[PDB]
């Protein structure tokens, strides 16, 4: 029933459309969903998929460490 | 200090090919997407193409699809633009630019190269012909018409640079023949017409030609 | 999928609040940035952190740049930038120049030189010297007949001292055509005033 | 039991190291797996993940079809 990434109890749906953080977060909310939390995916196999996509805190999720206000990225919605 | 140095520009005939390069230093080159932007003489900025940080994704504006190919070499920190089937409308200053966002993204360009000029023309190098613009307590106007030269640029001075006040050297225009034309004028007191000599010095380095034209009153 | 910046040109004094608007035909996903470019130089990204005088505001079809306090360093051309569907696009651009009093051009007209006439081509040159504002309509008339498609114009940058402009217009004819007519006129229109300089061959 | 993409009984495991097609194909074979077949993913929701990665035929999987650098790849069919 999960057309995406299944991990524990959360299903992650990829939105391949590039959008700003504000538009991505609003788009997930329009589907009763939120952007991924970085601490719940950082140490898992999910990082290879969620890399460079929007995190819930307004920053891209990055494995190894600009203007995040108008940059545009892909994103997952979960929950 | 983020530095982007470009090279490979020049004059090329229509239908032939040219390859631009962009050497990057001062940042992690492999983590940033790179762009090429061009600006035709007297026109605005036009986005040309983007290559992703890892070189997988490439996108082009419609007018160059099938003719231009963007590429990058992350071990040499160099960006490339291979241009084929060049048309006269490809004449422009080409800039490389760095996205400031990291990884798979699109964002603003925070670092620009100095630009490199690309001129697509079938015309051959030719020095200019210089014709006088002869003047007729008033102020008099005189000048030189620098006509039919190729390629750009031409420098104009008056009296070996001794006359600078009131001098207007206009930007060159491209004539329909493919050769450039330019005018330089100066306003001087009309009483000076009998005593002062006015000479325009036209230097055309691409053809190793210099022309000095003494402009006399009618 | 048309992008326009209103106004294409504007004049302002040092210390003014300047607004440059850049619109789009539809939702364009996201506005990216504003850029400032001076003649001969590469464009420069505008940053809203320095107190920074630059501020951007984008609401769908509209993108606005605000320069809260203008210094002589801000006279340049400004371009918006946006991303939409795997492509980026710059706006047409807006030139911001230094405001001053209106100045009527000094108009001079030069017939072709005899040296050029011997080559078979005639260039008639019209000079508009030290005028303001930039907008001026130049028209060529030969025997009172309007000319079109056979002239080219060139304009200097705004001068550093008097902040005026100068313009040259060249009418190109063959030697044969030039000898078939008598009156050659260059008309310049600005506001409510038109000035025509002429000569008879 | 699938730490990747599950679609109609097949599990797709992402390998994030960039490899040539030959080494990507050998790496899947060393685990009794294969690279994805384009015909099995093209019209599905998998296409957004597997796009630009190696297909079994030696070409990258593209949405619309019609230059041999290293790429990421999925392995399936363990």
């Amino acid at each position: 029933s999960c057309n995406g990434l299944y991990y524990q109890g959360s299903c992650y749906i990829l939105h391949s459309d590039y959008k700003s953080f504000e538009d991505a977060k609003a788009n997930c909310a329009a589907e009763s969903s939120t952007l991924p939390n970085k601490s719940d995916v950082l140490t898992t196999w999910l990082i290879d998929y969620v890399e460079d996509t929007w995190g819930s805190d307004g920053n891209p999720i990055t494995k190894t460490t600009s203007d995040v206000s108008q940059e545009v990225r892909k994103y997952f919605c979960t929950g | 200090q983020v530095q982007l140095v470009e090279s490979g520009g020049g004059v090329v005939q229509p239908g032939r090919s040219l390859r631009l390069s962009c050497a990057a230093s001062g940042f992690t080159f492999s983590r940033h997407g790179m762009h090429w932007v061009r600006q035709a003489p007297g026109k605005g900025l036009e986005w040309v193409t983007v290559i992703s940080y890892d070189g997988i994704k490439k996108y082009y504006t419609d007018s160059v699809k099938g003719r231009f190919t963007i590429s990058r070499d992350n071990s040499k920190n160099t960006l490339y633009l291979q241009m084929n089937s060049l048309r006269p409308d490809d004449t422009a200053v080409y800039y490389c630019a760095r996205q400031d966002c990291g990884g798979d993204c699109f964002s603003r360009f925070d670092s620009w190269g100095q630009g490199t000029l690309v001129t697509v023309s079938s015309a051959s190098t030719k020095g200019p012909s210089v014709f006088p613009l002869a003047p007729s307590g008033g102020t008099a106007a005189l000048g030189c018409l620098v006509k039919d030269y190729f390629p750009e640029p031409v420098t104009v001075s008056w009296n070996s640079g001794a006359l600078t006040s009131g001098v207007h050297t206009f930007p060159a225009v491209l004539q329909s023949s493919g050769l450039y034309s330019l005018s330089s004028v100066v306003t001087v007191p009309s009483s000076s017409l009998g005593t002062q000599t006015y000479i325009c010095n036209v230097n055309h380095k691409p053809s190793n030609t210099k022309v000095d034209k003494k402009v006399e009153p009618k | 999928i048309q992008m326009t910046q209103s106004p294409s040109t504007l004049s302002a004094s040092v210390g003014d609040r300047v607004t440059i608007t850049c619109r789009a035909s539809q939702s364009i996903s996201s506005w990216l940035a504003w850029y400032q470019q001076k003649p001969g130089k590469a464009p420069k990204l505008l940053m809203y952190k320095a107190p920074s005088r630059f501020s951007g505001s984008g609401s769908g079809t509209e993108f606005t740049l605000t320069i809260s306090s203008l210094q002589p360093d801000d006279f340049a051309t400004y371009y918006c930038q946006q991303y939409n569907s795997y492509s980026l696009t710059f706006g047409p651009g807006t030139k911001v120049d230094l405001k001053r009093t209106v100045a009527a051009p000094s108009v001079f007209i030069f017939p072709p030189s005899d040296e050029q006439l011997k080559s078979g081509t005639a260039s008639v040159v019209c000079l508009l010297n030290n005028f303001y504002p930039r907008e001026a309509k130049v028209q060529w008339k030969v025997d009172n007949a309007l000319q079109s498609g056979n002239s080219q114009e060139s304009v200097t940058e705004q001068d550093s001292k008097d902040s005026t402009y100068s313009l040259s217009s060249t009418l190109t004819l063959s030697k044969a055509d030039y000898e078939k007519h008598k009156v050659y006129a260059c008309e310049v229109t600005q506001g409510t005033t038109s000035v025509t300089k002429s000569f008879n061959r």
